[PDB]
């Protein structure tokens, strides 16, 4: 929530130095966009497939 | 002009969309009011947070 503290900055200078420009390994969100558009099975229709 | 938005701002990142509201606004201006810098200053504060 609404905390703020050294920590948390420097939580954020370090994401920000972290990563410059997008890095081939680490850009799996676009993967993880794909995944999300299927709802999960449940026993039934899981037995019937 | 350390104002606010009269309704949320959909800020719409590239896979997952966002929304920035009043309070985080509030929080954020009250951070940057707090480090008592210039305004062009404490916008880095503003902006971080």
């Amino acid at each position: 929530d609404f905390v703020w503290d050294e920590e948390e900055s420097e939580a954020l200078r370090q994401a920000r130095k972290d990563a410059e420009l997008t890095a081939s390994a680490d850009s799996v969100r676009a993967y993880l966009k794909q995944i999300g558009k299927v709802a999960l099975l449940n026993a039934e229709e899981e037995v019937e497939l | 002009r350390q104002e606010l938005p009269s309704e949320p701002i959909p800020i719409d990142l590239s896979d997952v969309t966002m929304r920035i509201d009043a309070e985080t606004a509030k929080w954020a201006r009250d951070e940057a009011r707090k480090t008592g810098l210039p305004h062009n200053e404490a916008r880095a504060e503003f902006v971080d947070v």
